[PDB]
């Protein structure tokens, strides 16, 4: 595989590009948070007396 | 429709740019893949007119019939200049004479696979009853596309190759190298 | 099922299509025979990812018949023309040809699933529409690249007839045998307009760029929808 794209150049540098451009569509569209979702989910049982 | 609907233009951009790419990668040449992807506008004016004299729509059935189009018109071409570029550097021959004897040693293979498709996508086009709405609309849409593609690319593909090859030089072959 | 009676007979007229050209019963049994398995196993993969057997999906497999047929014929026309270039029997002739063209045959495809895979990426309502079409077209030419590094070599080496002799036939037969005849010279024909149009390329570049212009016109003079009304064969009548 080295040897491969030793003497395919382009075909290498393609790939690094294909995989930078998926990249980059990602950024666009990511969520942006301090944190992902860490806390333990809690419900709360409400009444009235 | 005011959340945000148009994303064609990018996506087919973003597809166009990927097929350039990797037709790079196909023949190892950065100016090469652009002989193939000149093809795509021949494909394209078959499409429009086809729906054009059939007053249909730019709608779904109009966009993946033309992928499909494209698709296979790129298919078509690259095998023309795949031979061209493979009757260069291991026969060695000369430019344009290797893409005449390139050109067709693949029309007949070429005749064989758009023509077997046009009249497999006819069953669509002549398309009555239920659902025929959507047969007929994206059957006129690839049919027309089609037939455009193949006869307009069959005189264009062998300009593409050689008008491209020489914009991007290399001036120490054409003319009968072996090895 | 409409579009299921379609798609059989674009099987049959792609088969008969195939026999046209390629005269030979057995040789074209091996792109026909190509096509219902990479179908078939399309469905299987649209099970494996949850999707529905629906106007979008359904028109994925007849449009994907084109790109299968492609890769059957490469098979079998270079396993011909291998044949009826040298004389080795069909079990090594193939063997020889799969050498030369598998990793083309792997290579296009990628190319090609590439014009198709972006449009996997539709967002919003709209998106489901597009992502069903272009899952259905990339598996069946996944699983076509499959069956032609599979079950296609194995026909050619097992279902051809030998040739030998430089060959491709003029007379044994009645009609077809004609067909042939006008065809090679009709080869010439084309050739020599191609090389008319290489002396050229001054003005047939101009022509090309009309096209362009044109088909940019005629571009933006259409009218855009999303998806056409069809006749269901019922309606409502409101009454205010
Ligand atoms: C070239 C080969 C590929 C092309 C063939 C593809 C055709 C696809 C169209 C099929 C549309 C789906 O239609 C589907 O048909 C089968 C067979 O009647 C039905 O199946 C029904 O009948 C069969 C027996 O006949 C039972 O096994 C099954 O329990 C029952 O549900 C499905 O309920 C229906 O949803
Ligand atoms: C790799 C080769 C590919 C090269 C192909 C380049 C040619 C371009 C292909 C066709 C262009 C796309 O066509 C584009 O479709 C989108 C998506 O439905 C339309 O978008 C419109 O469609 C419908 C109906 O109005 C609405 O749901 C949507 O909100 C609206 O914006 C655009 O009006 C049209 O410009």
């Amino acid at each position: 595989m080295p040897n491969f794209f030793i003497d395919r150049p382009i075909f290498a540098w393609v790939i690094a590009i294909i995989i930078m451009l998926a990249g980059g569509l990602a950024i666009l569209k990511l969520p942006v948070a301090q944190y992902p979702t860490i806390a333990p989910p809690a419900v709360t049982i409400s009444a009235s007396y | 429709e005011r959340l945000s609907g148009n994303q064609a233009p990018s996506l087919y951009a973003i597809s166009l740019i990927v097929v350039f790419l990797c037709l790079a990668a196909l023949y190892e040449s950065w100016s090469i893949p652009f002989s193939v992807m000149l093809v795509v506008p021949l494909g394209v004016i078959g499409a429009l007119l086809a729906a054009t004299f059939r007053g249909l729509t730019n709608d779904v059935y109009f966009q993946v019939g033309l992928l499909t189009t494209i698709g296979l018109s790129a298919k078509n071409a690259i095998l023309i200049v795949e031979f061209a570029k493979d009757l260069m550097d291991k026969e060695g021959k000369g430019l344009i004479e290797a893409t005449l004897d390139a050109v067709r040693m693949a029309l007949r293979p070429i005749l064989m696979t758009s023509l077997a498709f046009i009249l497999g996508v006819m069953p669509l086009v002549i398309s009555t009853g239920a659902g025929s709405g959507a047969q007929n609309a994206v059957g006129t849409g690839v049919m027309g596309g089609m037939v455009t593609a193949t006869v307009l690319a069959i005189f264009f593909v062998p300009v593409f190759f050689v008008v491209v090859r020489r914009r991007f030089s290399r001036k120490n072959e054409d003319i009968e190298h072996s090895h | 099922h409409e579009v299921v009676k379609t798609l059989v007979e674009a099987i049959i007229l792609v088969f008969l299509v195939m026999y046209l050209f390629l005269q030979n019963f057995r040789a074209t049994l091996i792109p026909t025979i190509a096509v219902p398995v990479v179908l078939l196993g399309t469905f299987a993969v649209l099970a494996a990812f949850g999707f529905s057997i629906n106007t979008l999906t359904m028109f994925g497999m007849v449009l994907a018949i084109g790109l299968l047929v492609d890769d059957a014929i490469v098979v079998v026309e270079n396993v011909e023309r291998v044949m009826a270039e040298e004389g080795l029997p069909p079990k090594e002739a193939t063997r020889k040809s799969m050498g030369q063209i598998q990793g083309a045959l792997v290579g296009i495809a990628m190319v090609l699933s590439a014009v198709f895979v972006p449009m996997a990426f539709f967002g919003g309502s709209t998106g489901a529409i597009y992502r069903q079409f272009s899952i259905t077209i990339v598996s069946a030419m996944a699983l076509s690249v499959l069956v032609a590094l599979i079950l296609t070599p194995a026909l050619c080496a097992t279902m051809l007839k030998p040739i030998a002799k430089g060959d491709h036939g003029e007379g044994k037969k009645g009609f077809f045998g004609w067909f042939n005849r006008m065809f090679e010279k009709s080869t010439h024909h084309y050739t020599d307009s191609v090389g008319g149009i290489l002396r050229s390329t001054g003005r047939y570049l101009v022509l090309y760029l009309i096209i362009v212009v044109g088909m940019a016109y005629l571009f933006v003079r259409l009218p855009s929808s999303f998806l056409p009304d069809e006749d269901q064969g019922v309606f409502m009548t409101m009454v205010q």
